């Protein structure tokens, strides 16, 4: 026996979307030295009406499933990777695995004009908070 | 409590089950072939319109000198997954006793045929020539472009829980916490994050 409907909050109700993408999530591994991919689907950051505190949400295509749930802070920064465009790097605190866990992050856009808009809707809503 | 399924999975080495787990648990995409020893039970959730199930998923070895105990490894399984590698006919032509191995352990369970690596272009094993039992079903998938890579998980969930419209939903975002360091702590990622920027990502030079 199952319930046989579950309504689903997406926890996103009280955000409002300023920007949402596909592009690909990458995750480095401290153990190994290398970066593994972490996920493919919308990167989305969200600003929440009442207290205008930012978040990057993303989930995977297909399963659904977060790869990538953590604050923006003013502090942080979107870093490039020398060797390759429509990259932006950065660390995190990220709960997508329902717990914390610091993470370096990379995500990888397309288009470049996506990727300049990720860099600059990132830094305004960074400082909006 | 939560509902749970002993999941078996089963195949030739080489064919994918390892990387395709693992896809599904980091997401990532393991590029080398490290032979799976006996078996390793990981468990994976499922967010669903009718709540969340998780599968025990039993990745056992396809080597026979790996193999420990396998047969002993299908007890109690409530479904199972079949995988081969649609560019090897070998792999294909050992289905039928990965099968019979398993129906004479678990008779009638849901199972799923996956003909894995179709994101290869030289494709030996053409789908016309495996399509028809209710139990059985089959599809195309690719750990590597994830093609199809929910579809055997979405079958075997409508079919143990009986419920054709079963639908994967997305998962909660719970409010994540703003997280504060001291400038040092902050200094020391800011240069891990340094010394990963010098090496590449895996997929650089792939079709993207
Ligand atoms: N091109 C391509 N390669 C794939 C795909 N899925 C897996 N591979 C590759 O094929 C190999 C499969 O390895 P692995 O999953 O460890 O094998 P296994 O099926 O677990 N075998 P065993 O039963 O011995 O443990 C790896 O080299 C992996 O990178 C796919 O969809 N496409
Ligand atoms: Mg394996």
């Amino acid at each position: 026996p199952l319930p046989d409907l579950v309504e689903v909050s997406s926890g996103e109700e009280n955000e409002q979307v300023v920007f949402s993408h596909r592009a690909k999530l990458y995750r480095y591994d401290k153990d190994v030295g290398q970066w593994k991919e972490r996920g493919i689907g919308d990167i989305k950051i969200l600003q929440n009406y009442d207290n205008k505190q930012v978040r990057i949400v993303m989930r995977r295509d297909q399963v659904l499933k977060l790869c990538a749930n953590h604050r923006i802070t003013p502090d942080m920064t979107l870093q490039n990777m020398k060797g390759t465009e429509r990259v932006w790097l950065w660390t995190a605190c990220d709960f997508a695995d329902g717990e914390r866990k610091v993470e370096h992050l990379a995500v990888r856009f397309k288009l470049q004009d996506v990727a300049d808009s990720f860099k600059k809707i990132f830094d305004e809503a960074k400082t909006a908070q | 409590p939560q509902v749970q399924f002993k999941l078996v999975l089963v195949g030739d080495g080489g064919t994918g089950k390892t990387t395709f787990v693992k896809r599904h648990l980091t997401g990532e995409f393991e590029k080398k072939y490290v032979a799976t020893l006996g078996v390793e039970v990981h468990p994976l959730v499922f967010h669903t319109n009718r709540g969340p199930i998780k599968f025990n998923v039993w990745d056992t070895a396809g080597q026979e000198k790996f193999g420990g105990l396998r047969d002993g490894y299908y007890i109690q399984a409530q479904c199972a997954i079949i995988m081969f590698d649609v560019t090897s006919r070998v792999t294909y032509k050992n289905v039928p006793n990965w099968h019979r191995d398993l129906v004479r352990v678990c008779e009638n369970i849901p199972i799923v045929l996956c003909g894995n690596k179709v994101d290869i272009k030289d494709r030996k094993v053409k789908a016309k020539s495996i399509v028809r039992k209710k139990n059985l079903q089959y599809y195309d998938i690719s750990a590597k472009s994830n093609y199809n890579f929910e579809k055997p998980f979405l079958w075997l969930a409508r079919k143990l829980i009986g419920d054709p419209n079963l639908e994967f939903v997305a998962m909660p975002a719970l409010a994540p916490p703003e997280v504060v360091m001291d400038p040092a702590l902050a200094a020391q990622y800011e240069h891990d994050l340094e010394v990963a920027q010098t090496t590449a990502l895996p997929d650089e030079d792939d079709d993207l």
